[PDB]
């Protein structure tokens, strides 16, 4: 049973159990390949294959590039065998994935950063390509090798921005999981306080703040609520602007500039595909 | 449009269309 991947120059750990044939299955460590995701039983048959194997990134479509980083969206009823290999990998570290198979009405964007040898995976998302609850993202996951330096944040923010231009607001898909939940809280109340170190009005609704951010208004309140700033004096609803969280958050918005793990909305060149 | 949960242990029930008045420190 699986226990390890070998992936690129990496070598991963698995979480859980994902659905290999068990002629994989059956082994310990999988080779895959770090650019198409076909798995292979050996080392030297990786080899071969990476001698052979034109693939230097993802295939679909480069609608995000920013230097080295780049996003691929990838339609599953155009490359399947790719996001198939995709999701098999993907449920690795889920508890629980959804679906693997019929990844037809999906669409997976592909967050990558390039060096010299090609573009590497660093992680991606899946979106339906029409779902009835304005989910925008189905699943999402960040490369454990590059889990924990504000990627898994930069993903979350592509698809506020791929909602944004379909001038739609979306979520999540429930149920999110811990590590979901505790990156999409960091998430919303980094928008949130964002959005009121900006807004000079008197006043504002949910609404006003869903239109501008693609953030839904269940998400909004319930940040709100995390935040300690839905307060209710002299009979009516208030939002309470904390000094202390918008100066906290000033201090960590210079330290993820100072890197560059941010996405940039000039650097998209996207329109929506059907 | 309506949401519900409390704050102070006070159960609460508001709207995301009506206009919440912003506010700083200010003696509450
Ligand atoms: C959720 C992600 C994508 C997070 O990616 P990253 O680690 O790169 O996040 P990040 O941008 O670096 O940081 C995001 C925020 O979460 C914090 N954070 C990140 N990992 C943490 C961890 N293990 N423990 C405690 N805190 C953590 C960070 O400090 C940061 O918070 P601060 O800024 O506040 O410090 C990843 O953990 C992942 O791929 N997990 C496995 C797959 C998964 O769980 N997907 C989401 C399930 S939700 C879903 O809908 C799919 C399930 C399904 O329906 O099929
Ligand atoms: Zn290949």
């Amino acid at each position: 049973m699986i226990k390890t991947i070998a992936f690129g120059r990496y070598e991963l750990d698995t979480w859980y159990h994902s659905p290999y044939p068990e002629e994989y299955a059956r082994l310990g460590r999988l080779y895959m390949c770090e650019f198409c995701l076909k798995y292979m039983k050996s080392q030297t048959i990786l080899r071969r294959h990476m001698a052979k194997c034109v693939w230097k990134h993802p295939p679909g479509d480069e609608i995000y590039r920013k230097g080295s980083i780049s996003v691929f969206e990838v339609d599953g009823k155009k490359n399947k065998i790719y996001c198939q290999n995709l999701c098999l990998l993907a449920k690795l570290f889920l508890d629980h994935k959804t679906l693997y198979y019929d990844v037809e009405p999906f669409l997976f964007y592909v967050m990558t950063e390039a060096d010299n040898t090609g573009c590497h995976l660093i992680g991606y998302f899946s979106k339906e390509k029409n779902s009835f609850l304005n989910y925008n993202v189905s699943c999402i996951l960040t490369m454990p090798q590059y889990m924990r330096q504000g990627y898994g944040k930069m993903l979350i923010d592509f698809s506020y921005l791929l909602s944004k231009v379909e001038e739609k607001v979306g979520s999540p898909e429930r149920p999110l999981s811990d590590l979901g939940l505790i990156s999409y809280r960091s998430y919303w109340k980094e928008v949130l306080l964002r959005y009121l170190h900006n807004f000079q009005g008197k006043e504002i609704s949910i609404k006003e703040i869903s239109q501008e951010t693609a953030v839904n208004p269940v998400d909004i309140v319930s940040t709100l609520q995390a935040l300690q700033m839905l307060k209710y004096w002299k009979g009516k609803h208030l939002v309470l602007k904390r000094q202390d969280l918008i100066d906290e958050w000033i201090a960590k918005e210079a330290k993820r500039s100072n890197s560059n793990k941010t996405m940039d909305p000039s650097c998209l060149k996207w329109t929506p595909p059907k | 449009g309506m949401v519900e949960i409390e704050i102070e242990g006070r159960l609460h029930r508001i709207s995301i269309f009506d206009p919440l008045e912003i506010i700083l420190e200010d003696d509450l």
